[PDB]
């Protein structure tokens, strides 16, 4: 799990940050 | 046959029914 | 009705409880479980 | 009287002083 | 390899602390 | 409504509680001093703490015959 | 064959075997 | 109800007599909460003065043996009983209360009745919230104490060998159980446990900061130095300057709350999340699934005699804990470990 | 031992001195 | 659980801390706070007691058979001690080391003889009493004091040792150890 | 220890330390007796 | 508007999208099932069905495949040892393909139900507003549940039409899939008796059919309608999630304690079997028989099956891993290659010593040698200074019988210490480690991981049921209070 | 190269994809 940890931590960072960023710019676009 | 554990089970269940009846009586006796 | 003051009643109850706490703390230096 | 407050106070008043006197006797129990 | 990941993600954490401190949403008095 | 103020200051309440509380205290004293707790409870006294057979802590080590087992491992 | 010899053989290994937990009131 | 005649029956009479103003609210939930909670508290207070542990754990756990308040405990049943409920009528005791006490069956009795008391207390919260019609966020926050109770008093013994490894009802016995998880489970290094401790200390943060901030940004409402009487129970205006609070915390901390509702809900949110994650962690511990060993660090410590770390110090201290635990904490293993096999350092 | 009895009566003297003063001042006039 | 009253207002029963005990052809004082252990040390042990706090504070007896007439036939105290070196414990470490110091080569423990004695019984039998310090290279518990007493019954050479920690020796165990040592009377 | 002149006064002096804690308790008594004005 | 934690409440009152999202959840679950067993077949090693079984490789859905009757594979191998000459259409990855095509069909149906949502079926002819006939829907669903349960208990497990179930011997040696006759007595209520499962499902199906018919017949009353928040679909949600974490606690308990439908051969052992000396007691009474009548312990240890000795190993314990000892058990300790025999230790005078078995609670344990009478005779010396229990001075030799090493007596202190440390964990086995880069620590069984996941899920669903109970009874004052 | 290429591929398929999703949602939420 030397680099399996890399890919797991990477996706665990990526999926919620992209999700939250998408819905945030949905909020901020409408004033 | 009828085990002592089963006899104690029957006694416990009729005791629980008695407890439920006592709860009903205590709550209806204002 | 109000013949015995409420502060007096509280004082009696409090002194009973405090003296009883002192008795219980005395019971850690004598009796069972007192390292003697 | 025998009200709900009466029973609620008594069920926590009688046994606690019963065991309280028990502890009071129990402190002076010698070895 | 692990030290790089630890350092990068921790400096990202403190950087987003900085972002939330200074570049936050300004509240309104209305 | 008697909101815990007139009750404790009432001589009628105090007189009927001038006997019951000392009676409960005396009964609680005697319930331990006479050993009735030791009898109906199964708690071992310090004099009967150990039996002559075993010098160590008791071990039930059973699940179904534990009743008669604690009967023979207690202080009789 | 004898259950008492296998009892004393399981005991130094572990004291939680079911056969040690059953009919051990004689001990 | 529902603009229909609804002839009054036994259920209607019971409901009308039950949901009403008293000194203590009975209601429907009082059919279970009052007897179960009364039995639980009575059993525990009886156990800490009377119940000897000399036949369950081979210890002293009540005032009748000379123990104090902390060392007094309602002790768990013996592990030979496994996960039996130890009924007084059941095959363990068979109707004999006196030896049912010596069996430790009141541990299971009090734990069961306390679980039902927790259920009854949550049902009482729900029934009161229904009776006078506001949201049951008290029950929502109360969902976490029952999760902790289940996950540590039932889930852990049911996952392990038996109730003997369950915590006993008593302060020093809880301390024994806590050190038991410290040694056997490395509960400090558990991730869900760090989630929980972070949540609980943050709950202490929010409670202290909210009380201090509210009491320190109060409006005048005064002409008197005692600000407590400055509040009136019937007013529809703010009592503490929230905008001043927001400016103070924006300039002190960098961030601040812009909503009382979200502030109070996050104050609710931190300890419930912490306790739920701690419950999940002890649930994971229930099946011997721990965050005990870091594989890479233990490997490099094995092939490096100089590589000393605080983690390896903790690991070694934990096997020392367990080596000293086994003999005097597990009588049913009768582990007669000699003095020499016990690991120890120089001198001491 | 006589020291225990005199200790207990000294304790009684010091535990009663306060309540007697406050009770007598509460029943005799005021200005307290 | 028979019916009798509690013990109250009748003074204490035991405070000296010693409870008499007798076995086969011997009797001595045992500590009241000590618990006998089932871990038999040597193959010839009849009785063994130990402290529940630390297992170091232990004591046992030896009922080995004899081939001589008496301990006087064994001779001087040094010659008697020099034959029974198994009681202290052999070092299981065999590698040669000089990085420990203060001891002999390839040795991590030493037996420091603190004293010998010649104690007579009621009529003519001698009670050999000695004291041996059992240190280690690391000095665990600051060493260990060996308090040994020996005598001859009808056969069955009876030896004793009250092994205890040296920190316990100056922290409240020396008097109890001496009370155990001087009460080892064999008739 | 106490001398020949003050020998029976040890049970008297044994009670002296509890005066200030009993005194703050007395202050609570007085504030309760003035009905928490 | 609706926050991120309320997004799915866009379909609270839309039955077409409710059916659609249920369909696509069903599609995702079926697709995961197919993909998971494809991955498990791709990574499965059928090299040794006895010393490297599926639960030693972390196989999770494959033991459940082997539980209901699917034993062979299209790869020409069967887990029981036989060769699948004609495995049939229903293999492991064949069932995976069935799950995948079912997932595709369910996904297409979900898209269809999303694009066609305005269905007059969801409109009652009384007033035309959105409503669901919940009593009749539940009656129909209970009728189908009873019919499916009765069919599964009358044809699948009875074997007159289906394959039956996997039943093993009490000690998990042979194991087979066969039809099982129903047990209609208290033995049917024996949780370790497989004869109760057909009777259980038959009686449950009959009762469910009758209850569904009574629901289809009789309508509910006003009082329960206004009490249980019957009008809200969230009441159905709260009750159903209550039922499913009920079943989650049930499955966690039955997996941790073992039962009729929880075979050791397929799902691994239980920690309670190790703590109760089950396999050890079996081996030792198999030794007592045929040792008490001649042919002593020098031989007949080879008469002991190698699977039994593999079962008598604490590495085989499901509760010896960690929260993060991730993966297969073989990646933890290596793949077992052979049994070296039971170690018999003897000291210099002749008594037979035994190593203390490791309790499940410990990650490390000291090695001691105890006599028949129960007092420790030797130990691995930590101090080695003024110690008189060490093997180097006691003189204990170790001997082996019936394995790869038979009749070989080791006297060297280092090797007797090493093999005593190996026998501390139970039986003595050799493990290949360099093929999978074994770290050394023990992992956890699929049964243990199943129980942990389902216990956590059951706790989370208890929280969900409390929240949905609040939601059901308090559907009127969410946005605020009546302020009066 | 067996897993460093995996990490590079993951970063390449997310970071500009996420950036494009930010811009797209920022436009889609505005009428
Ligand atoms: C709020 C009321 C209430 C409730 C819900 C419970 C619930 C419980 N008690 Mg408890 N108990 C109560 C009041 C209550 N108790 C009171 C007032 C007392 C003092 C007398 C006790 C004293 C007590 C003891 C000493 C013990 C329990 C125990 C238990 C648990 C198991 C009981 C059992 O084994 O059988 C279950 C009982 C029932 C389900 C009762 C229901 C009766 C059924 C529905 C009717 C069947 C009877 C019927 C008449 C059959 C006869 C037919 C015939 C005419 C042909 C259980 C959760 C045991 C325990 O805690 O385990 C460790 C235990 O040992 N209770
Ligand atoms: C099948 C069971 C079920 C169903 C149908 C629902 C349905 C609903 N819930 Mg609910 N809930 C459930 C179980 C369920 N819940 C459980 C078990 C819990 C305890 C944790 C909760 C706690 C809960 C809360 C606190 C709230 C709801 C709310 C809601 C409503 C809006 C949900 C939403 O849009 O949030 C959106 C959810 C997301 C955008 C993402 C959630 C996914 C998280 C981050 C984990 C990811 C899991 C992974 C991808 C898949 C794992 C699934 C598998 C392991 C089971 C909705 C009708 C809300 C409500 O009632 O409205 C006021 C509300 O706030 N639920
Ligand atoms: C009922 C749920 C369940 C259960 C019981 C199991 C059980 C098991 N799986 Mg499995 N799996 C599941 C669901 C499940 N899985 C799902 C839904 C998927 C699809 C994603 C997979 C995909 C999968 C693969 C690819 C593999 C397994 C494997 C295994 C076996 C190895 C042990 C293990 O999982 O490692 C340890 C378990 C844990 C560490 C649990 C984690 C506990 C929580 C979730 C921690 C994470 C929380 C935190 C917020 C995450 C942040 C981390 C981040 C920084 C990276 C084991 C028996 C392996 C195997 O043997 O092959 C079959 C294997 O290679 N599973
Ligand atoms: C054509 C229907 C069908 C068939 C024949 C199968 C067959 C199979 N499936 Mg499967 N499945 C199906 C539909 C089907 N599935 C659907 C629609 C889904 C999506 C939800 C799934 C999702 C799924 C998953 C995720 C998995 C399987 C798996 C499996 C295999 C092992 C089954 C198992 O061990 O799980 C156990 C099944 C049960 C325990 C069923 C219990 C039913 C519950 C407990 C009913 C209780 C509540 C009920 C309302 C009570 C009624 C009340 C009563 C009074 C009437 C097996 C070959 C497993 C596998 O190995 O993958 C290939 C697995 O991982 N399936
Ligand atoms: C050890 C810490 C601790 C204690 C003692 C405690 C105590 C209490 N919490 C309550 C409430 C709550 N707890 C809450 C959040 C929290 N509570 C926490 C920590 C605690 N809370 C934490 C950390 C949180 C954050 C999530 C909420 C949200 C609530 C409430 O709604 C409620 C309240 O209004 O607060 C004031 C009260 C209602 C209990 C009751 O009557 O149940 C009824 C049932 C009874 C009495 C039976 C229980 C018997 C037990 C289970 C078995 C016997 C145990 C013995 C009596 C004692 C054993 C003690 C030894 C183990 C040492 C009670 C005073
Ligand atoms: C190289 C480097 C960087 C070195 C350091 C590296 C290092 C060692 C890193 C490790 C640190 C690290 C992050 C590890 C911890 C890991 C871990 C435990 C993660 C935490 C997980 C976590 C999410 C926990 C969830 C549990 C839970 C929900 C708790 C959260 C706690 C929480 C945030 C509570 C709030 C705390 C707090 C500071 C309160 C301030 C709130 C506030 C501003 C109120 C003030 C206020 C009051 C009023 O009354 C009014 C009216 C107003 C208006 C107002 O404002
Ligand atoms: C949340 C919401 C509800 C809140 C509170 C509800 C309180 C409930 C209080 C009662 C809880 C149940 C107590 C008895 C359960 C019991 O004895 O189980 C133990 C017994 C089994 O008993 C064990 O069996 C083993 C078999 O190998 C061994 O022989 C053990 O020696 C034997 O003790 O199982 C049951 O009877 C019920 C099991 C089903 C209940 C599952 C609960 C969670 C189980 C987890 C298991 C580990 C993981
Ligand atoms: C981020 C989210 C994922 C975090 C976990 C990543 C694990 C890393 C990893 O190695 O994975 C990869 C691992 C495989 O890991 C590898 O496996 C190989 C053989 O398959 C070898 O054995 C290797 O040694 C091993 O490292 O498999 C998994 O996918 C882990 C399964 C995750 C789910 C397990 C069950 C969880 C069930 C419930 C938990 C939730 C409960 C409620 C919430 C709380
Ligand atoms: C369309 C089509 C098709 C195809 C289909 C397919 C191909 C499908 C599939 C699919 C798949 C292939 C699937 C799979 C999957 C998976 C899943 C679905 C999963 C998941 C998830 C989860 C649930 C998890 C969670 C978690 C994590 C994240 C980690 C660990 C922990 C936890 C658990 C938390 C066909 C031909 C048929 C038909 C026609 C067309
Ligand atoms: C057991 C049991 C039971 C039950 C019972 C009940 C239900 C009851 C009760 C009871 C109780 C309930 C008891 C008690 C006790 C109590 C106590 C013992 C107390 C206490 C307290 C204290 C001691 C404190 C004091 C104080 C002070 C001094 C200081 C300050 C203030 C205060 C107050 C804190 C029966 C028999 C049925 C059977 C089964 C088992
Ligand atoms: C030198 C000397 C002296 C002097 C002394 C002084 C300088 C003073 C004092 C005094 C005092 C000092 C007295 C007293 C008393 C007191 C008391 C007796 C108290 C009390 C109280 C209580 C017990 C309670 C309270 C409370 C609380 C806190 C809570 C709530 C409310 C109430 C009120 C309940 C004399 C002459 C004696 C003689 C001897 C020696
Ligand atoms: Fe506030």
């Amino acid at each position: 799990v030397n680099i399996l940890g890399l890919t797991a931590t990477a996706l665990f960072i990526i999926i919620p940050t992209s999700f939250l960023l998408i819905l945030y710019v949905k909020t901020a676009a409408s004033e | 046959s009828v085990t002592p554990s089963l006899k104690n089970f029957l006694l416990s269940l009729v005791a629980g029914a008695v407890v439920l009846a006592a709860i009903a009586g205590a709550v209806t006796a204002v | 009705i109000g013949r015995i003051p409420l502060w007096l009643v509280g004082t009696v109850v409090g002194l009973l409880a405090i003296g009883l706490l002192a008795i219980f703390f005395y019971g850690s230096y004598v009796g069972l479980g007192s390292s003697l | 009287i025998f009200t709900v407050r009466w029973l609620a106070i008594h069920a926590i008043a009688v046994p606690t002083i019963f065991f309280l006197g028990a502890i009071t006797a129990m402190q002076f129990i010698q070895r | 390899m692990e030290a790089l990941v630890y350092t990068f993600l921790l400096i990202g954490t403190l950087g987003i602390i900085f972002f939330s401190i200074f570049f936050r949403e300004p509240p309104r008095i209305a | 409504e008697r909101p815990f103020s007139d009750i404790l200051t009432s001589i009628r309440y105090w007189v009927i509680h001038s006997i019951t509380v000392p009676s409960l205290f005396i009964a609680g004293w005697l319930f331990v001093s006479t050993g009735l707790a030791y009898d109906v409870f199964g708690s071992p006294r310090p004099n009967e703490y150990f039996t002559e057979d075993r010098q160590d802590a008791p071990l039930i080590t059973d699940r179904f015959n534990a009743l008669e087992q604690v009967k023979k491992l207690s202080a009789q | 064959q004898r259950v008492r010899t296998v009892l004393d053989m399981d005991d130094p290994a572990k004291e939680e075997t079911v056969k040690e937990l059953r009919k051990d009131i004689n001990n | 109800i529902g603009t229909y005649q609804e002839k009054r029956t036994w259920f209607d009479d019971a409901d009308d007599w039950l949901r009403q103003d008293r000194f203590v609210f009975v209601g429907w939930s009082g059919l279970l909460l009052l007897p179960c909670a009364y039995f639980a508290v009575g059993g525990w207070l009886t156990g800490c003065t009377f119940v000897t542990s000399w036949y369950t754990h081979g210890l002293a756990s009540s005032y009748i043996e000379g123990c104090n308040f902390l060392t007094a405990a309602v002790s768990t049943p013996a592990n030979s009983l496994g996960h039996s409920l130890l009924f007084v009528w059941g095959p363990e005791a068979q109707g004999d209360l006196t030896r049912w006490f010596q069996l430790g069956g009141l541990w299971a009795f009090v734990a069961l009745h306390g679980a039902f008391g927790l259920i009854g207390f949550m049902l009482r919260q729900f029934e009161i919230a229904r009776s006078v019609n506001l949201r049951p966020y008290n029950a929502i926050a109360f969902s976490a104490p029952i999760a902790v109770f289940v996950s540590v008093f039932l889930i852990y013994p049911l996952g392990q060998s038996g109730w003997f490894f369950a915590p006993s009802f008593g302060v020093a016995s809880i301390f024994r159980f806590i050190l038991f998880f410290q040694g056997f489970h490395n509960w400090t290094l558990n991730p869900f446990h760090m989630m929980g401790v972070a949540g609980v200390l943050g709950a202490a943060l929010l409670c202290a900061i909210h009380g201090a901030t509210v009491e320190n940004t109060l409006f005048e409402d005064g002409d008197g130095a005692n600000t407590f009487r400055a509040f009136n129970p019937t007013q529809a205006e703010e009592t503490y300057s929230m905008v001043t609070a927001n400016r103070f915390w924006s300039q002190i901390f960098g961030v601040a709350f812009s909503n009382k509702r979200w502030l109070h809900f996050f104050m609710l949110f931190v300890p419930v999340t912490g306790l739920w994650m701690s419950a999940l962690g002890v649930v994971g511990l229930a099946l011997n699934l721990r965050a005990y060993d870091f594989v890479s660090q233990e490997i490099r410590a094995a092939e490096d005699p100089e590589f000393e770390t605080f983690y390896t110090k903790n690991i070694l201290l934990n096997e020392g804990i367990r080596a000293w635990m086994a003999a005097q904490d597990q009588p049913h293993e009768k582990l007669t470990l000699p003095e020499e096999v016990l690991p120890r350092g120089n001198a001491l | 031992s006589l020291t225990l009895i005199l200790q207990l009566v000294a304790l009684f003297a010091v535990v009663a001195a306060g309540p007697l003063v406050v009770v007598l001042l509460s029943v005799r006039g005021g200005n307290l | 659980a028979y019916g009798e009253g509690a013990n109250v207002f009748g003074r204490v029963t035991n405070k000296s801390g010693f409870v008499p005990y007798a076995g086969d052809s011997f009797a001595l004082l045992l500590p009241s706070k000590w618990n006998p252990s089932d871990e038999k040390e040597v193959d010839s042990i009849v009785l063994r007691y130990a402290d529940n706090f630390d297992a170091v504070n232990n004591v046992y007896v030896i009922a080995q058979d004899t081939d001589k007439s008496s301990i006087q036939d064994y001779g001087s105290p040094e010659e008697f001690i020099s034959q029974f070196g198994y009681l202290l414990g052999r070092q299981a470490w065999a590698g040669q080391t000089v990085s420990e110091g203060g001891f002999d080569a390839n040795k991590v423990s030493s037996a420091a003889l603190l004293g010998v004695a010649t104690e007579k019984d009621k009529k003519g039998k001698t009670y050999y009493k000695f004291e041996i310090l059992s240190r280690t290279a690391d000095g665990n518990e600051g060493g260990r004091h060996q308090l040994v007493k020996a005598t001859v019954s009808n056969g069955k050479l009876y030896l004793l040792k009250v092994q205890a920690g040296d920190k316990r020796w100056f922290k409240g165990t020396d008097k109890e150890c001496l009370g155990v040592l001087d009460s080892f009377t064999v008739v | 220890k106490l001398p020949e002149a003050y020998a029976p006064f040890s049970p008297i002096v044994d009670v002296l330390p509890i005066i200030p804690v009993l005194f703050i308790l007395l202050a609570f008594v007085w504030q309760a007796s003035v009905s928490f004005r | 508007g609706l926050p991120w934690y309320r997004v799915h409440t866009v379909v609270i009152n839309d039955p077409g999208r409710l059916i659609s999202v249920h369909l696509m959840h069903t599609a995702l679950v079926a697709g995961w099932a197919g993909a998971m067993t494809l991955f498990e077949i791709a990574v499965f090693d059928p090299s040794d069905p006895v010393l490297n079984p599926m639960w030693r490789q972390g196989m999770f859905v494959l033991p459940f495949l082997t539980r209901l009757g699917v034993t062979q594979s299209w790869g020409g191998w069967t887990i029981s040892g036989e060769t699948s000459s004609n495995p049939g259409i229903w293999s492991y990855e064949g069932a995976a393909a069935s799950h995948i095509v079912l997932s595709g069909l369910l996904f297409l149906a979900s898209v269809w139900h999303w694009v066609y949502w305005d269905l007059e079926l969801f409109r009652d002819p009384r007033t035309g507003k959105t409503a669901l006939d919940l009593p009749k829907i539940f009656g129909i669903h209970l009728f189908l549940a009873g019919l499916l349960c009765f069919g599964f208990g009358a044809f699948h497990v009875t074997g007159v039409f289906g394959p039956g179930i996997w039943v093993s011997d009490p000690y998990g040696l042979t194991g087979s899939v066969q039809p099982v006759a129903p047990s209609w007595g208290a033995e049917g209520f024996d949780p370790y008796n497989p004869g109760g499962v057909p009777a259980h499902h038959i009686a449950a199906g009959i009762l469910g059919v009758l209850a569904g018919l009574f629901h289809l017949c009789v309508r509910p009353s006003i009082r329960l309608y206004f009490g249980l928040s019957m009008g809200s679909i969230e009441s159905v949600l709260s009750s159903s999630i209550a039922a499913v974490f009920w079943a989650a606690f049930v499955v966690a308990g039955t997996m941790w304690y073992g039962s009729a439908a929880t075979p050791i051969e397929l799902f691994g052992p239980t920690r309670y079997q190790w703590d109760q000396g089950f396999f050890q007691q079996e081996i030792q009474k198999r030794v007592a028989q045929s040792t008490s009548e001649g042919l002593s312990v020098s031989e007949a240890w080879a008469k002991i099956p190698e699977k039994l000795a593999f079962y008598d190993y604490i590495g085989n314990n499901p509760a010896k891993g960690g929260l993060f000892r991730t993966g297969a058990m073989n990646s933890g300790d290596g793949i077992a290659v052979g049994w070296l025999g039971h170690a018999s230790f003897k000291d210099q005078e002749g008594r037979e010593l035994f190593v203390r078995r490791m309790p499940t609670f410990f990650e490390t344990f000291p090695v001691v040698l105890i006599d028949k009478d129960g007092v420790v005779r030797a130990d691995v010396p930590f101090r080695k200074a003024e110690s008189k229990y060490s093997i180097e001075q006691v003189g204990v030799s170790v001997t082996f019988y019936g394995g790869e090493l038979n009749g070989l007596t080791f006297t060297d202190p280092s090797t007797v210490k090493k093999y005593a440390r190996k026998a501390q964990l139970g039986e003595i086995f050799e493990f290949d480690r360099s093929t999978l880069q074994s770290d050394g620590v023990f992992r956890s069984s699929p049964r243990g991981w199943f129980t942990f996941g389902h216990l956590s899920f059951a706790l989370l669903f208890f929280f969900g049921h409390i929240w949905h109970g609040s939601r059901t009874i308090f559907r009127d004052v969410f946005a605020g209070i009546d302020e009066d």
